[PDB]
DNA sequence: CTGCTTATCGGTA
DNA sequence: TACCGATAAGCAGACGACCCTCTCGAT
RNA sequence: AUCGAGAGG
């Protein structure tokens, strides 16, 4: 079933932070993706069991994080960078 | 007229009288209709528009302006609706059904908007109310601290009543055999007439309170007393005119120091917030202001002796008590 | 409805840019 | 029991649900907003009831406020760019006198508000008092007859759309006058515009009509090309047997378009629940 | 769903009948009636969001 | 009976405004100077015939010497009447030099009908000195007595550092006023001069809101 | 900048524990309990991860400590020792 | 005024029998002829109202008002008669114009309230004085529209959840945006735990 | 769920907005994207370097993603790049491109005032880059004149001609003087040649989105899990309305290959540029009053990126701010006199059906090793 | 509703052919100042010219239609006040009994 | 129903 | 007394439009 | 999967 902004309003009403993260997470899609620590999108390419990753051209073979976001999400960015703008994600809190 | 004539004449064994009566379903209207009349029908403000050239329907002559023609209904559901009146009563729903299923559409997208702007307003970890730029909206919620499921319309008893009506209530004078509290009350009753130590805190008290009187007709312009406030007090009265189980008829074993400097010690430590520098203890005060007038109104010298016989450890309970049944109202930091 | 468009409706529709440049049709037929 | 009244296409029974809409042919008059510079407007939904679908609207405004200095009435013509003001619009029909032209509008001589409310127009007229010059402010010899076509063509196309009824247009367009004054005196009501004498309701005849229309004149199009790559009997009837089935099939009324937002279901899917459903 | 009253935590006691059961009295703020409303139900699925729920 | 019996009246209470006004700045005046009664304006700023001459009424202020202690830059301001209903840039030339020479800060231009948009170019053309042009219909009664109208109350460069700590806010987080407000115009506020704001509430009697200036 | 922080004393936030707090509170605990990790109290006969931590809450013996934020960035640390539960 | 017949009679002092009705036009529709212009019918109610007595008791005075149908605030309070220090406009807009942005708050809040109350409904305050206050603290009045609050300058993710939902996010790619994620729905989107209630703080060993 | 990852787990904090430079764009990817068939070469179906595949993801659930494999349910989806000749407009930004142009002056290219002018004076050193630029604009579609020097007699840099009276059509803009049309490749070397100190005044930045990147050299091409396939077919063949509108692009960029290295005829290039604008245009929005879409092998009109995003039903509003959700149940309700007011009877097959993940404990396993 | 048909659609120029054959002056040879007290005549929205005397012309009308020998489908109204006279043969007109 | 162009109004050049 | 340039009422454009849910029909 | 029609609260 649709849980919907109308009803996810009312879980931030009542503070549970958790459970409306597990309710867009767990249930429905979450999704496992690798982000440059240099250029803030998903260039790397995860080769998952001889443990290169490298951002390629882009000269990063270490800056490299594992993030947990919704497919959706991911997809969302795709869609963003498809369209010629670049959505950087970040992982440490300053600037 | 002719509905609460009907009213009036449903016997208290009448069922449909017997829901009305408990609130469970129905009202006046809907008996009103059932066995009187149903009335006038509308669309658009005003009475059954002429939809035909001159006329309502064509069973009528142009230019007819009295009732059944523009659309009143002379009879009950019960004595059943005519042709006509049978139409016209259709205008009339029909109307009703369509703009619900506008007001709904339009409702839910007021919300949808309401909800979008507002989102991110919290309550910081120091009742500071604001965004997620940080840009303050208020800086106490709802100009108080104080989270709205705790709070209760109580009556601010020093608004209402006569000058006269007021001083006979709170107006303790030692230095007045007649305007003192008789020995009956107070066990250091008669030795406490006379006195100038102690006449100068039941005046301070006494002065606190008419400044109090004027600085809420200041606020509340209108003359209402009743106003949504933290604690309900008149309870904490009864539960503990119980609890310690106290005759009206054996005095009291409190100092009018007791009393006094007691309340003036509670106001103290209803804390709401708790920064140590000169602006926030001003906010601090403000914040409070008007429960402090309630609480100086029902704690009150006089009051507390002559109203309700307190004894030393229940006035330090209710004291206790108050503290912590306030301490509890203030809104958590995290509140949406 | 229907029955206006068979026997009335449906001749008219088939004659008016009926006829070309000859090639043109007359009478039509349900069967 | 079955009453019928319905197709069957594949199986499933289709019922063509009546199309409302408003009646063509007959003038109205209505009030326009606040903000708007014109107060009154006289329409006219006119169109051939027998042959084709060509929907020309005529508006005869009436620019200005009650009070705005001097009230023109100017009107609106298809095809042509801007609005033109009636009393040219007369002159380029036949009648070229003021007061013949008045004749046509106000059928009594003791009117005189009604003749009052006029005098703003002979005052733009009168920069124009010739048949020739009344149909070139249309926008030589090429533009009169781009006009004079457009005045038997596209304007008032009932009455007639041929040549030899002049005075019959001009009678009607002034009757139209008369009708949106005789509401700006407000000696007569504005239209109702949910009056249920004056909408009509489109059956499952005049549906299945308007398509066949599209789809013959389609299959008589598909010959003429067949007939040309001959340079010296094979005619496609899928297009009139099946292109009359998609719009009985789904409710997009109109066969390979759908643009047109018929979409919604003409052609619903019966419905046998109850009898009485 | 416009409340935090239209979404809350209960208790389930599984019963036999393939209805969803509440008692009248947590109607109004659901605004729920018997004439055949339908509604929705979810399950937390972590430790904490068990507690977030019947602790909020 | 006239007419300008009501141009004086109307005056007269546009006089009223400007002294609650000045003196609410922080400037010097008695509570005399403000209730002086409709029979004893007449007889003081009117001319022979019976008519009132306004640059009669063009008086100064200073500071109660209590003003001195919160804002010690706080000094000379100068109120001024006009009698030309069409203000060009041609007196604007005239009352600029005035206040240059005399040696200001503050001046209070008094219209009656007109500032034409030559005339508003010539205001910030000197530093530090300020001028303000008030319309007379915008000055007849005191916006700031009205019921909806709490009182606002201007602090110091000093109090504010204060403000923007015991909070720890920037500048940019505050509620915004704007410099057109029709109470931030009649106290005199710059960018940056944050006032404080003390709003009778049905929750708390009093409550203290803080308005950062556009 | 890190590490600015806030000293033990000059503390301005509610010494109560906010619903909020606690609700996380019993939830991280009842999280780590329900993983078989050792428990701190006496379990008088309950078998529920989620009541042995409301036991732990109830007896100050809950090894945890609650950061608060304030706008700026700053932040106050408090022991679940040290705040009140009502 | 005592004749049976009313008549104005008006002279000037070629092209003249065109210029004598462009004066009847603005004679007609410019003649301000007493009052105020904008205000239309004007009726006088009759008005309760509680006040202090002497004594002290709070006893009905009943109050003659004025109820009108048009706004020019600018032009009614500055007249003879009335007090100005309790007028109100039902226009909360105007009082912003006039009086101030404090005193429109307040106006804002007693319409928003009288919507509420009118029906039978009561809410508490601090909701409609939130709404109020954060309408009113942008510095004038900011819409709940996509005119007024999804403007000001919220981190980009946030405000594209709303309305236009495309365009903000391409000038935020133009205008190189940061976005905090401090708000509801950039954590929302992110599938993190927002920083609310249960979120706001932060747990240690 | 996944797999182990030796890089670190941590929370997004921080999301930078920008731009895509061509050097990055063709530097990013893996594609080379020459022929715009999908699969089939003379009906073999492996995947050929056309479109979707010469170093990117797979259709037919093998390993295959180029080495790094990990098959289809954890790859992200590898990006391309399509190397367009001409440059081409960026649909969206048609409002702004258009707004610097009538910012900055032609044939020289720097701004129109300096700090001489006593208004931009006021502008210059405003907050927010996003006002600064309401306020510049505004005061910059006046002057038309390069000028020859501002009073101070101060002098600065000066080419002299009149800007143009710059006007929206369409896909193009048209400009007067005292008509030439203004060319993309034009605007290109214009704002290549903008001071570094030219762009932070009218809201940029330096590396993140430069005025030559608002117009576009070289588009990327999005990976298959972007834009899927099959359906009840199988074998043939069909697939997602993405790809059609890229093999759009894809005809009428090796259209303008075949018309400037072959028989170049001199004014039909141009009958060629405005479909390939037109494409690169509507594969991006298609809203502007004009021309809609068609098929091309589907129906009317297509999809496009950005009705993808856009509200309700939209990626954003629709799978994002709102998902549908696992752990689910929904029937009718009816009320019970006998239970208690926290309570909520839930019927027996339901709860046979929901489920909780329960990690076994001293304390638990008798009663989990009877219920399993 | 139960009673309610709808109009099927007849021929307007039988009816355009009889009133012409019974006083019904032409538009074209029309004088508005002569004729003051003539009723003006519409059939399907075309007006077809004047006549005088209408009190007579619609009891034939009638009397034509109520015997079968004009179509019972087609509506004729007079208006007396307006002084008109539309009679209609247009295709999808509602009506019913009585 | 908030963007921009046209119809409008002034002093100094 | 001629042209610059400042500018508000006048006039044409537009991205929103309830929530969740169930059946069945055609490319 | 896209579009569409009917219906439930
Ligand atoms: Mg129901
Ligand atoms: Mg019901
Ligand atoms: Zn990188
Ligand atoms: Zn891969
Ligand atoms: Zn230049």
């Amino acid at each position: 079933l649709r849980f919907g902004e109308m009803e996810r309003d009312c879980m931030i009403a009542h503070g549970a932070a958790s459970f409306l993260k597990e309710r867009l997470m767990e249930a429905s899609d979450a999704f496992r993706v690798h982000i440059c620590g240099i250029c803030g999108l998903m260039t790397v390419i995860a080769k998952l069991n001889h443990n290169q990753f490298e951002c390629k051209g882009c000269d990063n073979k270490i800056d490299i994080y594992q993030i947990h976001i919704p497919y959706a999400a991911k997809l969302l960015f795709q869609e963003l960078m498809a369209m010629n703008i670049t959505p950087r994600l970040y992982t440490d809190r300053s600037r | 007229k002719a509905g609460r004539l009907a009213e009036v004449n449903l016997k208290d064994l009448n069922n449909v009288k017997q829901m009305v009566m408990a609130g469970s379903k129905g009202s006046f209207i809907n008996i009103a209709q059932m066995s009187a009349c149903v009335g006038q029908q509308s669309v658009e403000g005003k009475r059954i528009a002429f939809g035909f050239v001159d006329r309502t329907l064509p069973h009528f002559s142009k230019d007819d302006y009295s009732p059944e023609s523009k659309g009143f209904v002379e009879n009950s559901y019960l004595r059943g609706l005519t042709p006509q009146e049978f139409f016209f009563h259709a205008m009339g729903g029909r109307e009703g059904l369509i703009d619900t299923a506008v007001k709904t559409a339009e409702t839910g997208y007021i919300q949808r908007r309401l909800v979008k702007a507002l989102e991110d307003i919290m309550v910081h970890y120091d009742n500071t109310t604001r965004n997620s730029l940080g840009n303050v909206i208020q800086f106490i919620y709802g100009e108080d601290g104080m989270d709205a499921a705790h709070i209760e319309k109580q009556s601010l008893d020093t608004i209402g009543g006569s000058d006269a009506a007021f001083e006979k209530r709170y107006r303790v004078d030692l230095l007045n055999t007649d305007h003192t509290l008789d020995p009956s009350l107070l066990e250091s009753g008669s030795e406490i007439l006379g006195d100038l130590k102690l006449q100068v805190l039941l005046d301070e008290e006494y002065k606190q309170l008419v400044k109090d009187r004027k600085f809420l007709r200041e606020v509340f312009v209108d003359g209402e007393a009743n106003w949504p406030l933290p604690v309900n007090i008149r309870r904490i009265i009864q539960n503990a005119q119980q609890t310690f189980h106290i005759d009206h008829t054996k005095p009291s074993d409190l100092t009018i120091k007791d009393i006094v400097l007691g309340v003036k010690d509670l106001q103290e430590n209803l804390l709401v917030l708790r920064g140590k520098n000169e602006i926030i203890q001003n906010a601090q005060r403000d914040a409070v202001t008007l429960f402090c007038c309630l609480l100086r109104s029902r704690l009150a010298t006089r009051r507390v002796l002559q109203e309700y016989r307190l004894t030393k450890q229940a006035f330090d309970w209710v004291l206790s008590n108050i503290e912590a049944q306030f301490l509890r109202s203030v809104v958590h930091p995290g509140e949406m | 409805s229907f029955n206006q468009f068979v026997d009335y409706t449906l001749q008219d529709i088939i004659c008016e840019d009926s006829t070309l440049i000859e090639i043109s049709f007359g009478k039509i037929y349900v069967t | 029991f079955d009453m019928g009244g319905y197709f069957i296409i594949n199986g499933s029974e289709k019922v063509l649900i009546a199309q409302e809409r408003s009646a063509g042919n007959i003038v109205q008059v209505f009030k326009k907003a606040a903000p708007s510079p014109i107060s009154h407007v006289a329409e006219i939904r006119s169109a051939l009831e027998k042959g084709s679908r060509f929907i020309s609207t005529l508006q005869v405004k009436l620019y200005g406020r009650e009070g705005s200095s001097a009230r023109t009435i100017k009107a609106t013509l298809p095809y042509i760019k801007q609005d033109i003001p009636i009393v040219i619009i007369f002159r380029a029909l036949g009648i070229i006198p003021d007061g013949e032209i008045l004749e046509h509008i106000c059928y009594d001589v003791n009117d005189w508000q009604m003749l009052e409310m006029l005098k703003p127009c002979v005052e733009d007229g009168f920069v124009i008092q010739d048949r020739e010059t009344a149909l070139d402010f249309i926008g030589k010899e090429k533009r009169i007859q781009y006009a004079k076509d457009i005045l038997q063509k596209e304007f008032l196309p009932h009455i007639t759309q041929l040549e030899g009824f002049e005075s019959r247009k001009a009678f009607f367009l002034g009757y139209m006058i008369n009708r949106l004054l005789l509401c700006a005196l407000d000696r007569k009501d504005q239209d109702d515009r949910d009056h249920f004498g004056k909408k009509r309701l489109d059956l499952a005849g005049p549906l299945l009509a308007q398509l066949f229309k599209t789809l013959f004149k389609k299959l008589t199009k598909d010959i003429f090309r067949y007939m040309q790559r001959t340079v010296e009997l094979a005619i496609n009837a899928k297009t009139i047997t099946s292109g009359l089935k998609y719009a009985l099939a789904t409710g997009n009324w109109g066969e390979q378009k759908k643009a047109m937002s018929s979409r919604a279901g003409v052609s619903q899917v019966l419905n046998r629940y109850t009898y009485s459903s | 769903s416009l409340h935090k009253m239209s979404m809350m935590a209960h208790r389930v006691k599984v019963i036999p009948y393939s209805t969803f059961r509440l008692n009248l009295s947590v109607t109004s703020p659901y605004n729920a009636d018997f004439d055949g409303d339908e509604m929705n139900l979810h399950v937390p699925q972590s430790e904490e969001t068990r507690a977030e729920l019947s602790q909020l | 009976d006239q007419e300008n019996e009501r141009n004086i009246s109307r005056l007269w209470r546009a006089f009223r405004t400007v002294k609650e006004m000045v003196k609410d700045r922080g400037y010097f005046i008695t509570q005399e100077e403000v209730e002086l009664p409709l029979e004893d304006f007449k007889a003081k700023y009117c001319d022979s015939m019976g008519r009132p001459q306004r640059k009669m009424m063009s008086f100064q202020a200073n500071p109660t010497e209590e003003s001195i202690s919160k804002f010690p830059d706080m000094g000379s301001l100068w109120v001024e009447f006009c009698d030309e209903p069409s203000v060009g840039v041609k007196t604007m030339k005239t009352f600029v030099i005035h206040i240059q020479e005399k040696n200001f800060q503050t001046g209070i231009f008094v219209y009656q009908n007109n500032i034409t948009p030559s005339a508003m170019k010539l205001v910030p053309s000197i530093p530090p000195a300020t001028i303000e042009t008030f319309n007379e219909a915008a000055l007849v009664v005191n916006i700031t007595h009205h019921e909806l109208v709490p009182k606002h109350i201007r602090l110091s460069s000093d109090e504010k550092r204060e403000l923007l700590k015991r909070y720890r806010l920037k500048e940019s987080q505050l509620p915004r006023i704007q410099r057109a407000d029709p109470v931030a115009l009649y106290l005199g506020l710059k960018r940056g001069e944050v006032v404080k704001i003390i709003r009778k509430s049905e929750t708390s009697g009093r409550y203290a809101s803080y308005r950062i200036c556009m | 900048l890190k590490e600015k922080a806030i000293p033990k004393d000059q503390r301005a936030t509610t010494p109560y524990m906010t619903k909020y707090e606690r609700a996380r509170i019993l939830g991280t605990r009842a999280l780590q309990i329900s993983m078989n990790a050792p428990v701190f109290v006496d379990l008088e006969g309950e078998t529920d991860p989620l009541r042995i931590a409301m036991k732990e809450l109830a007896e100050k013996k809950i090894p945890l400590v609650i950061r608060r934020y304030l706008p700026d960035g700053s932040f106050e640390d408090w022991s679940v020792e040290e705040l009140i539960v009502d | 005024d005592n004749d049976e017949k009313l008549i104005i009679r008006c002279r000037v002092v070629a092209e003249e029998d065109h210029m004598l009705k462009k004066i009847e036009n603005t004679m007609l529709e410019n003649i301000t002829l007493r009052g105020v212009e904008n205000i239309e019918r004007v009726v006088m109610m009759k008005y309760d109202r509680k006040v202090p007595s002497p004594t002290g008791e709070y006893v009905k005075e009943p109050e003659w008002v004025l109820e009108t149908d048009g706004v020019n605030l600018s032009e009614v309070m500055t007249v003879p008669g009335i007090d100005p220090t309790r007028i109100y406009t039902n226009s909360f807009i105007d009082i912003m114009e006039v009086l101030g942005i404090e005193a429109g708050r307040a106006a804002l809040y007693k319409e928003v309230y009288n919507v509420i109350a009118s029906d039978g409904s009561y809410v508490n305050y601090r909701h409609m004085a939130l709404l109020v206050d954060v309408m009113t603290t942008q510095g004038g009045l900011t819409s709940v529209t996509r005119h007024g609050f999804n403007r000001s300058n919220t981190g980009a993710l946030m405000r594209c959840s709303f309305e236009e939902t495309v365009e903000i996010l391409f000038e935020a790619g133009a205008s190189a945006e940061l976005d905090d994620c401090r708000g509801v729905s950039e954590n929302v989107i992110l599938g993190q735990m927002a920083p609310i209630g249960t979120g706001a703080f932060d747990v240690m060993i | 769920g996944q797999q182990y990852s030796s890089a670190p787990l941590r929370t997004v904090k921080e999301v930078q907005f920008g731009l895509f430079s061509p050097e990055e764009v063709r530097a990013i990817s893996v594609a080379k994207i020459r022929f715009p068939e999908t699969m089939d070469e003379t009906q073999t179906r492996a995947k050929i370097g056309g479109l979707n595949d010469p170093r990117l993801g797979s259709i037919d659930r093998n390993l295959k993603c180029q080495t790094c494999q990990e098959g289809m349910n954890e790859c992200p989806g590898h990006f391309g790049h399509i190397d367009l000749a001409k440059p081409v407009f960026h649909v969206g930004f048609i409002a702004k491109i258009k707004k610097v142009c009538e910012c900055v002056c032609m044939h020289c290219g720097k701004l129109l005032l300096d700090e001489h002018n006593e208004l931009m004076r006021q502008a210059l050193a405003i907050k927010d880059s996003k006002k600064r630029f309401a306020a510049i604009w505004t005061l910059c579609k006046t002057k038309m004149v390069c000028e020859t020097d501002v009073p101070s007699l101060v002098s600065r840099g000066g080419c002299g001609n009149t800007q143009p009276t710059i006007r929206k059509d369409g896909l193009k803009l048209v400009g007067s003087w005292k008509l030439r049309v203004l060319s993309t490749e034009e605007i290109l070397n214009i704002f290549k040649h903008i001071s570094v100190k030219d762009f932070t005044s009218l809201g940029f930045n330096e590396v993140f989105s430069r005025p030559e990147w608002m117009i576009l050299t070289c588009l990327p091409v999005p990976p298959p899990p972007v834009r899927p396939s099959i359906s009840f077919n199988e074998s043939q063949r069909g697939e997602d309305d993405l790809t059609f509108k890229l093999a759009d692009i894809l005809k009428a960029n090796i259209s303008l290959e075949t018309l400037e290295h072959n028989g170049a005829p001199h004014h039909a290039i141009e009958e060629a540029e405005s479909l390939l604008q037109f494409h690169v245009a509507t594969y991006m929005d298609n809203d502007i009053a004009g021309q809609p879409q068609a098929l091309q092998k589907s129906g009317r009109p297509v999809k496009s990126i950005r009705a993808r995003l856009k509200g309700k039903e939209g990626r954003i509003r629709g799978n994002l701010m709102g998902k549908r959700v696992d752990f689910s149940a929904r029937t009718v309700i009816s009320g019970d006199p006998n239970l208690e007011l926290d309570q909520v009877g839930v019927p027996k097959s339901i709860a046979k059906t929901l489920t909780y993940p329960e990690v076994v404990t001293p304390y638990n396993i008798d009663r989990l090793t009877q219920l399993v | 509703s139960l009673m309610s048909c709808i109009s099927v659609g007849t021929d307007p120029m039988p009816i355009i052919t009889f009133l012409s054959e019974w006083g019904m002056e032409p538009l074209e040879d029309y004088v508005p100042h002569q004729s003051p007290d003539a009723t003006r005549v519409f059939v399907n929205g075309v007006w077809h010219g004047v006549h005088r005397n209408p009190a007579r012309l619609m009891e034939t009308l009638r009397t034509l239609r109520r015997k079968g020998d004009i179509n019972p489908e087609v509506s004729m109204i007079r208006d007396i006040r307006e002084k008109e006279l539309k009679i209609f043969t247009d295709a999808g007109r509602v009506y019913r009994p009585l």
